RNA sequence: AACGUGUCGCGAUGGAUGACUUGGCUUCCUAUUUCGUUGAAGAACGCAGCAAAGUGCGAUAAGUGGUAUCAAUUGCAGAUUACCGAAUCUUUGAACGCAAACGGCGCAUGGGAGAAAUCCCCGUGCAUGCCAUAUUUCUCAGUGUCG
RNA sequence: UGGUUGGCGUAGCAAAGAUCUAACGGAACGUUGGAUACUGGAGCGGGGAAGGAUUUCGUGCCAACGGCACUCGUACACGAGUUGUUCGGAUACUGAGCACAACGUUACACCGUUUUUAGGAAAAGGGGCAACAGAGAACCUGGGAUUAUAUUCCAAAAAGAAAUUGCAUG
RNA sequence: CAGACCUGAGUGUGGCAGGACUACCCGCCGAACUUAAGCAUAUUACUAAGCGGAGGAAAAGAAAACAACCGUGAUUCUCUCAGUCAGCGGCGAGCGAAGAGGGAUCCAACUCGUUGCCGAAUCGGUUCUUAUAGGAACUUGAGUUGUGGCAAUGGUGCAGGAAUGGUGAAAUUCAAAGCAAACCCGUUGCUACAUCAUGUGAGUAUUGAGCCAAAGAAGGUGUUAGCCCAUUGAGCCAUGAACCUAAGAGAGUAGCACUGCUUGGGAGUGCAGUGUCAAGCUGGCAGGUAUGUGUCUGCCAAAGUUAAAUACAGAGUAGGAAGACCGAUAGCGAACAAGUAGCGUGAGCGAAAGUUUGAAAAGCACUUUGGAAAGAGAGUGACAUAGACCUGAAGUCGUGACAAUAAUGGAAGUACCUCCAUUUCG
């Protein structure tokens, strides 16, 4: 997710947890040479980060 | 080198996505002006030094 | 959007964040129209939201005990000048003397034939 | 007044002022139907062209097009290179309402002059 | 070698952007702006340099709320209840 | 002969000239006309369905609301213009909680999410100086004066 | 001030030894194989600081630029790319130093001392800053993990193995 | 000693200050270049820069003023006084006012302290009346180390207005090149070019006839437009607040000495420093040559406010009116994404650029060659030698044809050529 640059990770959590209700194990962020805040959420085993994105549209 | 204050970061961020050709529908515009960006900036001739 | 100010605060909130979940949605679809349509009706209950609460600290703070007591980003901002200047209350302050020896010759109107 | 005032207020006028400032004369069976002289130009009142190369060529109005201070008619268009054909522009000064498009707005205006 | 071969010696920035003016006029080391003047409240300006005052003057900018407060004026701040 | 020179006809290069001029300059006027700690001007960063710049705006982001106005905007697509009251007004900046090539860090207050509390986000307050006041008259300090 | 000119297709493009071949590509220099040399570990090597700030990478492109040429490019266009409890920095050291405060001086603070004739504790000597080479500093490898990042990514047999901080738990 | 006061802290509370702008304006600061044909005083100039401050103006202002009159009467400004038979000045260069007078402005004046008579009558806060009333009650809170008085409005209601806006008029898209040589005759008469092939943009032009006009006032529209469009008048129309209906009378003050700046100010114009430092029982200050003295005249300083007439000499906000101005190397640096690109460590410097194709993009589809760029046709348009571009100069170059054989140049002929002139059928 590109998100909101001055987020943090700890909310970056909180926010995939009520927007895609599924759990991050972990967020690892990086903030883009354009200036975007990259964020690499990955999901816990409990939750795919396959069916999730489908069911995002994506 | 790595370092960077991200202030720096965000206005190199800044200038490079403001690096960009105009965009081809802005031409066509009536009564339009543009053609060339004029500000097309290019890190081996002129430098943003921050 | 008559229709958005009978809501009440939360009747609004419930339909603001379905707004901003729906405007989300319309960001991922963007990145494979509606999109200023739902930006702008989000604005709208933010307008209506915030006006209600100005609304109802206006009516917390209305009467004179309290007026000074106001959150002064509710207070009727002007100039820095009108605010600090005299006000007429206390600009006209005329001395007790000249109050009397301005109703022993008031200005009196007159012609010349 | 003085020209570049009077000139410039014409080219630099908002989409408010060049809705009346590119009006149209109505042709005299609306100029005995009303005492109005000329009348601004919308869509979908029908018209004839009356100077240019389309002189005496009726046809609808397609488009106000206010931004190029033409006028776009169903009937007066070129066919392009391609073989698409395209509306060619006229100036509403140089046409006259045949039948303009008639509503509770419009009939105050016409009421109201 | 005062000329292009003294020109590789020289390193550093005696100048990085200010956090007023947003020129390249803090010198780093005195930490202060050359432009602006800053940190010192009172922005640098002089009257020997009025291509240089009218450079950087209201106006010259957004001019973000005095916008407002002018139409407000303007209106005689108009108000609704 | 050739080259070179020269006249003429065309043509290229060039950008004068002429016409144009929503610009400047100068003069004059008008007024309910003069910013800011209620955060100014400036600077930054952002916001459009395609938008770099410019303009507009400020996470309500080429706008929200009120008003008038009307049928458009118009490159394409897709379903406005003008003004002004209500708001919105991000990071900064006098900048003021402490710093600052740090998108850093506080204390206090309330909220939030959350979670096996700790962490995390948020709002508000918290600079200095000075004046007033302690309106139910705050707490004090002085081998100052007395009692 | 703009444009143009002769000189003039001239002066040159001669520093660092170097390319050759076939095949392919292409509209016509690249790519691969082979050959041949060179650099020669104080390297036309592999990483960093400063500086630069997208040059990175891929695809395409080669109009312009790469003083010859280009099919190639650090060029152009489009799309990508930089992942950290432990790296560095800040949070959290002090140093040469600096300077807010106060105070003082100055017609004036945009000066000076750096503690203040000075009541600086809010639950003996005010506050702060100042080192990405000093002090400090809990993490390692393997990867079949990328076009481009990795001591940062990997997923339940975490490839794995740790250390560490906070709170809490038996 | 409990407290009390005085002095001083600490928090809480309510406020303000700091920044910007700074054209003009107020205070300080303060050059030099220049001029003097050198140069130091002088001048530039009490200027620039520098510092500090205001406001919509500011500052000034209500007599310690002028005069010397038949007297005037705050200030500012203005014309004049006056470039002065003032004055300053190496009496040189130079500098240089004021009274009066005409006028603008002006129903322009007031307030403290003090004195006298009172003596909390005051203020702040609280409550209260639809009100942080000039009201009322209440308060030790401040204040007698002196507030204040005397003499020398707030609340609510209606409307109108004005002012801005909102609205709003006439009349052709009529008809289809000339001659008649002042007007009337006269609403009348009379009059191709570059066999084939194309070629004339738009009618605001011409003409003829009308027409409107309290509007001819300029702009737009494909040509030059009263009548195609827009503009304005009247008339109406709406609006948030606003706007209009006996005593006293100023003390480190004034003066004076010295110094310094300053001024026309001259034995001192103003000032500042320091020293000194009054008077008010023949008072004090001014009365433009010092001193002592005597008359007379005007004044009454050392506290305060104050509109208008005035500045805007590199300001702003919102509008407006203009021009014997510039016309894209001009006018602002900037007619354009201009204080922009770019440049400089920086302070700062700082461009060029007319998208003026056309009426409209109708911006050259399609065929053809080319890898392409492009080319040849074709097409659009009135014109594409109007093609992303009005015009399209010079100079320079290419090409064709032609005359020909240091340059240029002058004179005069002649040879050849002349899309030239005139003349002749002389
Ligand atoms: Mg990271
Ligand atoms: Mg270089
Ligand atoms: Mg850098
Ligand atoms: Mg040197
Ligand atoms: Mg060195
Ligand atoms: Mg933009
Ligand atoms: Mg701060
Ligand atoms: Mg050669
Ligand atoms: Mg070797
Ligand atoms: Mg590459
Ligand atoms: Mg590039
Ligand atoms: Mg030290
Ligand atoms: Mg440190
Ligand atoms: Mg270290
Ligand atoms: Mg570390
Ligand atoms: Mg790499
Ligand atoms: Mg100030
Ligand atoms: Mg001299
Ligand atoms: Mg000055
Ligand atoms: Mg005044
Ligand atoms: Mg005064
Ligand atoms: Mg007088
Ligand atoms: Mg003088
Ligand atoms: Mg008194
Ligand atoms: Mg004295
Ligand atoms: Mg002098
Ligand atoms: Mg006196
Ligand atoms: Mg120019
Ligand atoms: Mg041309
Ligand atoms: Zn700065």
């Amino acid at each position: 997710f590109i998100v909101d640059s001055n987020a943090n990770k700890t909310e970056i959590k909180k926010a995939m947890r009520k927007l895609y209700q599924v759990k991050a194990v972990k967020v690892n962020t990086l903030i883009r040479p354009d200036g975007l805040k990259k964020a690499y959420i990955r999901l816990s085993a409990s939750y795919d980060a396959l069916e999730t994105a489908n069911k995002m549209g994506l | 080198g790595r370092f960077k204050p991200l202030a720096i970061k965000k206005k190199y961020a800044k200038k490079l996505k403001q690096n960009r050709p105009v965009p081809y529908w802005i031409r066509l515009r009536t009564g339009n002006r543009i053609k060339w960006n004029e500000k097309r900036r290019h890190w081996r001739r002129t430098k943003l030094h921050y | 959007i008559r229709d958005l100010r009978d809501k009440s605060k939360d009747e609004l909130l419930k339909q603001l964040m379905e707004f901003k979940k729906e405007l989300s949605q319309l960001r991922v679809a963007q990145q494979l129209g509606r999109i200023r349509l739902i930006r702008k009706s989000i604005a709208r209950i933010l307008t209506v939201l915030n006006r209600n609460q100005r609304e109802s600290l206006r009516k917390v703070y209305a009467g004179r005990r309290l007026r000074l007591a106001m959150p002064k980003a509710l207070r009727p901002k002007l100039t820095r000048r009108r605010r600090l200047a005299l006000k007429d209350n206390e600009k006209n302050r005329k001395t007790r003397r000249q109050l009397r020896m301005a109703r022993k010759f008031p200005r009196r109107v007159y012609a010349v034939k | 007044g003085s020209r570049r005032k009077a000139r410039r207020a014409h080219f630099q006028a908002p989409s408010h002022v060049r809705r009346i400032l590119m009006s149209a004369p109505l042709s005299k069976e609306l100029r005995a139907k009303y005492n109005v002289r000329a009348m601004p130009v919308r869509k979908d009142d029908e018209v004839r062209v009356k100077r240019g190369a389309y002189k005496g060529r009726e046809g609808k109005v397609t488009a106000c097009y206010r931004l190029r201070w033409v006028i776009h008619i169903d009937k007066v268009n070129r066919e392009k290179a391609n073989g698409t054909t395209v509306p060619v522009g006229v100036h509403p000064s140089n046409v006259e309402i045949t039948k303009l498009k008639l509503n509770h707005n419009r009939k105050a205006i016409l009421e109201r002059k | 070698t005062k000329g292009t071969t003294s020109m590789g010696q020289r390193h550093g920035r005696t100048h990085i952007l200010c956090r007023r003016c947003g020129r390249n006029a803090y010198h780093v080391q005195w930490e202060r702006c050359a432009a602006c003047a800053y940190p010192r409240a009172s922005r640098r300006r002089y009257n020997w340099s009025v291509k240089a005052i009218k450079r950087r003057r209201t106006g010259t900018g957004r001019m973000r709320y005095l916008k407002e407060v002018n139409r407000r004026i303007k209106n005689h701040f108009k108000t609704s209840l």
